[PDB]
């Protein structure tokens, strides 16, 4: 039912005042803030050759909030000028459930990544800035990341134009576009 | 901050640059000391205010969309308003107890 | 999302978000006359 | 606390007739009437489901089960997971009934789910592991009653997808 407009935003590692400033002045919200967490990606297709991937984005900087996972996969081909997203399906996990859960059922981590950076929202729309380490489980590319994304219903692509126009905004720093 | 001075600076440089340039013309052309050294100096002030204004016109662009750094911490403004009002309204009820007191003793 | 987790039957889901308004702006006029009768009781059976 | 559901088999004039002389016992014990507190969990391969009410449909399958999906989590889940589990053949149906609330407690009668079911009575507790108070108001409510098998040698402290558990036990057990 629900759907998504996640679109694709990398920006060099040292241009990180131009961003900032400028997310927190054109139009994000007040009084933004950061966060912490690590992913873990899982895989459980044995035959139906279609590896679907449960991203349990735990945040370790979070007192004990739910392990929000997302399912997308399968961009669909819309060709509407827009992020070139699929449909997305949140699910909420219950303390250390997630990883109960995956070895009960039966499922292989294909790897584990963190992220850390700050948050950012906008009305129908979200961008965040955050990096990837590549470290062991206890604790990096030297690239950050703009992750402007919409999840909505199917609608009618009406948050596109929205997007893009943001998007447009904040042209002399970055450039989004779609990925393959 | 440091860029409004850099900018009055600037200005304040192409003024007297213009004003050497004016007095070293006099100079060279009343009769004929300085005048050489006078010229120069005032060339290299023009290419220097010209290079300074380039670079200040040649800025991030911070924005150019939409208005930037939109809402100027209005919530801290009305919680600041409201304890001074209540500073206010306290200091008035001291004062009317206070008064009441007096009226006692 | 609290309620995930922690599922409430109906704490929480009606805890989550109440009316407002003037019906606060009411209550607490009456609290504050309930307040004032209480006191003027008071003083007047000590008066007496 | 979390109490355990049982299966009394009544017999003699109906299904529905000792449910309605359950209801009665528990009208004249003096509880009023707080809603239909219609719960729903159904089995599934070894899935489950859950609705039991609250906004939050919580599988507990198996390894004590998350029961944190939200009431469309679990599901769509489920409906996106096509082809990875193909045993949706054995269907699975689910009891309904009404929800009294006496004092500090709550009663649920678990009527026939596709049919074949006996009248499932399920209670609660205030506060939580203190079976006295729980057994002594059972005893009053009925007879042959109170099977138990709660999370013993845990201290969990006051499980509450323990109710879940005991209810897929009573499902899986009829």
């Amino acid at each position: 039912n629900m759907m998504e407009y996640l679109l694709q935003g990398s920006v060099l590692d040292h241009s990180l005042e131009s961003l900032i400033h400028r997310l927190r002045g054109l139009c994000d919200n007040m009084e933004p803030e950061t966060f912490l967490d690590h992913e873990m990606v899982f895989l459980l297709k044995g035959q139906q050759a279609s590896p679907f991937v449960l991203r349990a984005r735990r945040s370790m900087d979070r007192a004990g909030a739910p392990w929000h996972l997302r399912y997308l996969g399968q961009p669909e081909m819309g060709d509407k000028n827009r992020h070139a997203l699929v449909r997305n399906c949140v699910d909420i996990a219950t303390s250390e459930n997630l990883t109960d859960f995956l070895m009960e059922m039966g499922f292989r981590m294909d790897h584990e990544f963190v992220a850390k950076g700050h948050l950012f929202r906008k009305g129908i729309m979200k961008v965040v800035v955050y990096k990837i380490f590549r470290i062991l489980v206890p604790g990096l590319s030297l690239s950050y990341l703009v992750e402007l994304s919409v999840v909505a219903p199917a609608g009618q692509d009406m948050v596109s134009d929205d997007m893009r126009n943001f998007a447009e905004q904040l042209k002399p720093l970055v450039h989004l576009e779609k990925i393959d | 901050n440091e860029r409004l001075r850099a900018l009055e600076d600037i200005e304040r440089e192409i003024g007297a640059i213009l004003q050497n340039a004016g007095t070293a013309i006099l100079e060279l052309s009343k009769e004929k000391r300085l005048l050489d050294r006078q010229a120069a100096a005032f060339t290299t002030s023009v290419q220097h205010v010209e290079a300074e204004l380039s670079a200040q016109i040649r800025y991030l662009t911070q924005v150019a969309t939409g208005q930037p750094h939109e809402g100027s911490s209005y919530s801290s403004r009305k919680d600041c308003q409201m304890a001074l009002k209540r500073v206010d309204y306290a200091r008035l009820k001291i004062s009317d107890v206070a008064r009441t007191c007096e009226q006692m003793l | 999302r609290l309620s995930g987790p922690q599922a409430f039957d109906k704490n929480e889901i009606n805890s989550i978000q109440s009316t407002e308004g003037l019906l606060e702006k009411i209550i607490k006029q009456a609290k504050h006359i309930f307040l004032r009768s209480r006191t003027a009781a008071t003083i007047d059976s000590l008066a007496s | 606390v979390t109490c355990v559901s049982q299966m009394p088999v009544a017999e003699g004039k109906s299904l529905q007739q000792t449910v309605e002389l359950l209801t009665k016992k528990l009208e004249m014990l003096g509880a009023e009437k707080q809603g239909t507190f219609c719960v729903d969990c159904e089995t599934y391969h070894g899935k489950l489901m859950y609705v039991m009410h609250y906004p939050l449909s919580c599988f507990a399958l198996f390894e004590n089960g998350p029961c944190l999906i939200a009431d469309t989590n679990f599901d769509v889940l489920m409906v996106k997971l096509k082809g990875f589990f193909q045993s949706a053949k054995a269907s699975k149906i689910e009891t309904r009934g009404t929800r009294y609330q006496y004092c500090d407690f709550l009663v649920k009668v678990g009527t026939v789910t596709m049919g074949p079911s006996a009248r499932g009575i399920s209670v609660e507790v205030e506060y939580g592991d203190c079976w006295s108070l729980l057994l002594e108001f059972l005893q009053s409510f009925l007879g042959s009653h109170a099977p138990g098998a709660p999370t013993v040698f845990g201290n969990a402290v006051y499980g509450p997808a323990d109710t879940m558990i005991q209810y897929m036990e009573l499902f899986n057990k009829i």
